[PDB]
């Protein structure tokens, strides 16, 4: 465990919100809220092209199989259906009335969910884009949408710790999960099997929650997450690894069985908004907000 | 522009006739004000009774710890007072009526008919409420998301 | 005569018809006495007669502008000490003091109150339980009782006390 700095991805006008790697080692664009998506690289920061022309800042952008097809979850209550080599507004998604926080293409590449805050969540079509359903996704605003390994389950996060695994074919979720905290959950996600969900309970104790029982496996220590948005990552390249984001200008990389403090990596100048992981190689990015305006690549 | 970069900072008998049809009255339907609400697969007529506010009776003082309970799991945002003596909870175990919302044109009011087991919050009608109209009550103690005609866009 | 009060009650509380005994209500609401002082070292007695298994009842001095419905120890007006696991309370927070009281004792309470020319001590079978806190506020100091299921405790104000200690110079409240 000697993960060393390799590159630096600067050149931002506003704060960077997210990094999300390509599924097979292709790209990592500037998924920020700066009205800019510059197609940066994952291996060496290879600048490809400029895809911009937005009205407001993008909360997060989606991703595709070829890491090209996008849809903008911007803050102007609209969504364009994007392509890299087009630069053209195909259609417009309408049905929100607040911040479009999050949107996803499923791993089968045939759905466009779009998360909202006043529960105007609509699951859209990739081809047509017709108004289908308002969803009562929580009692609270949504802070995560995700699709599992195959694409029949939708996890969603709340401001009181609702791990609702929404069904794709029917629309009725199965199991309600809870903690004794009152957690404003910034992010939940699936696993490579869909059974363990890492929520956000904000007293420096983030828990990996089971599918059926709703218990936790191993409650980690030594991390800093009480107010700010921090993603949730795992690594399958070599052995067991735990990678997350930080707040105190560090890079959080640990192991699952230990629950210790064995590696933290200085090098940032802001609260780490985002880290991410790569399946075959230990190529790890680490993004931060406006007081850094860089995305620093890491590699063993 | 980002919210992610910003940190998160005669009456009794007809009433029991209504008591014998609680599955038959409504089903748990939605409302696009916020999440759910309550619609009907029927036309609720004039002087038709609907629901009773039941659940877990708080004593005189236990609300002063229930307000601390509201800071753990954010449990009850569904309040309605019984009286000066007591309050009724509907969050741990009790009445499932915790999805009756409010728009600033409420189509129901609160009325009290008293049994031997104490004062009970009783709902009736005064008009023929049609199919699918959301039942919602005036509060009289966060802005609304309804889009109503001549709407105050508040709670009370 | 040093006795109880009329409207110092909740309707679920039953001040008994002897004005020497309070009957417990199964919840937790505060009943208080009627004759108190403001400055000086004074004394009375609560004779705890009978107790069920696994109870919770808190006794101590109080001021009348507190909560009429609280378990005792909820406010800064008053202190308390619980019959189970022996805990002193400041706004009803668990701060471990001793082990609580049982069946067949007298809980006769001492007060200390200086002034420019203040602590609350609890007794139990004459045992000096120690000091709860120091430098309490200004007001009229009533006793206060909140109980379990309908048990039996007695109050006492006469100079023929059951357990008179010999460690402090105190006065009975019946001199009023
Ligand atoms: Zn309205």
């Amino acid at each position: 465990p000697n993960y060393a700095l390799k590159f630096t991805l600067a050149g931002h006008t506003k704060a960077v919100s997210s990094v999300k790697f390509s599924p097979n080692g292709e790209w990592l664009a500037s998924s920020s809220a700066d009205k800019l998506i510059k197609i940066w690289g994952a291996y060496d920061g290879k600048f490809e092209k400029t895809i911009s022309g937005h009205k407001l800042g993008i909360s997060d952008v989606a991703w595709s199989s070829d890491s090209n097809l996008l849809v903008s979850a911007s803050d102007d209550k609209t969504l364009k259906i994007w392509d890299v080599s087009s630069g053209k507004c195909l259609k417009t998604l309408k049905g929100h009335s607040n911040y479009v926080f999050c949107c996803n293409f499923n791993p089968q590449s045939n759905l466009i969910v779009s998360g909202s805050f006043d529960e105007s969540v609509r699951i859209w079509d990739v081809k047509t884009g017709k108004c289908l359903k308002t969803l009562p996704a929580h009692s609270d605003p949504v802070s995560a949408v995700h699709f599992n390994r195959d694409g029949s389950l939708i996890v969603s996060s709340s401001y009181d710790g609702l791990c609702r695994i929404w069904d794709t074919a029917s629309g009725q979720c199965l199991k309600t999960l809870i903690d004794d905290d009152n957690p404003p959950v910034s992010f939940v996600k699936f696993s490579p099997n869909g059974k363990y969900i890492l929520a956000a309970t904000l007293d420096n104790t983030l828990k990996l929650w089971d599918y059926s029982k709703g218990k936790c496996l191993k409650t980690y220590t030594g991390h800093k997450n009480e107010k700010y948005c921090i993603f949730a990552n795992f690594s399958v390249t070599g052995g067991k690894w735990i990678v997350s984001g930080s707040e105190d200008n560090l890079v959080y990389i640990w192991n699952l069985q230990t629950k210790e403090i064995v590696q933290k990596l200085q090098g940032h100048t802001d609260v780490v908004i985002s880290t991410a992981c790569h399946p075959t190689e230990n190529i790890i990015a680490s993004a931060a907000l406006e007081n850094d305006k860089t995305i620093k690549l890491w590699k063993s | 522009g980002s919210a992610r970069s910003e940190p998160k900072m005669s009456k009794s008998s007809q009433y029991r006739k209504m008591k014998t049809e609680w599955k038959s009255n409504v089903y748990l339907a939605r409302s696009r004000i916020q999440g759910l609400g309550l619609y009907a697969a029927r036309d609720i007529e004039k002087h038709t009774m609907v629901i009773e506010y039941i659940g877990t009776i708080i004593r005189n003082e236990v609300a002063n710890r229930k307000e601390k309970l509201y800071e753990s799991q954010n449990r009850g945002v569904y309040m309605f007072r019984m009286d000066n003596d007591h309050v009724i909870d509907a969050t741990l175990t009790g009445g499932p009526a915790r999805y009756i919302n409010h728009s600033c044109a409420p189509n129901c009011v609160a009325e009290v008919v008293t049994f031997e087991r104490g004062h009970k919050i009783i709902i009736s009608s005064s008009r023929r409420i049609q199919k699918g109209e959301e039942l919602c009550y005036d509060y009289k103690f966060i802005p609304c998301h309804c889009g109503a005609v001549n709407c105050r866009k508040w709670m009370n | 005569r040093v006795l109880l009060a009329l409207h110092d009650r909740a309707p679920q509380l039953k001040i008994s018809d002897d004005r020497l005994t309070v009957v417990g209500e199964k919840g937790y609401s505060m009943v208080r006495a009627s004759h108190g002082v403001r400055k000086g070292a004074w004394y009375f007695e609560i004779t705890v007669d009978e107790m069920p298994p696994d109870t919770a009842a808190r006794l101590g001095w109080s001021q009348p502008l507190g909560n009429l419905q609280a378990p005792l120890g909820y406010d800064k007006f008053s202190y308390s000490w619980r019959s189970k696991k022996g805990t002193k309370f400041h706004q009803s927070i668990g701060k471990h003091y001793s082990s609580g009281y049982g069946q067949g004792d007298v809980l006769g309470f001492y007060i200390n109150l200086p002034e420019d020319t203040s602590e609350i001590i609890f007794y139990k079978n004459g045992v000096n339980q120690g000091v709860a806190y120091k430098d309490i506020f200004e007001g009229v100091y009533f006793p206060a009782i909140s109980l379990y299921k309908s048990c039996t405790v007695s109050i006492n104000f006469g100079p023929c006390f059951k357990y008179p200690p010999k460690d402090l110079t105190y006065r009975p409240m019946s001199d009023m």
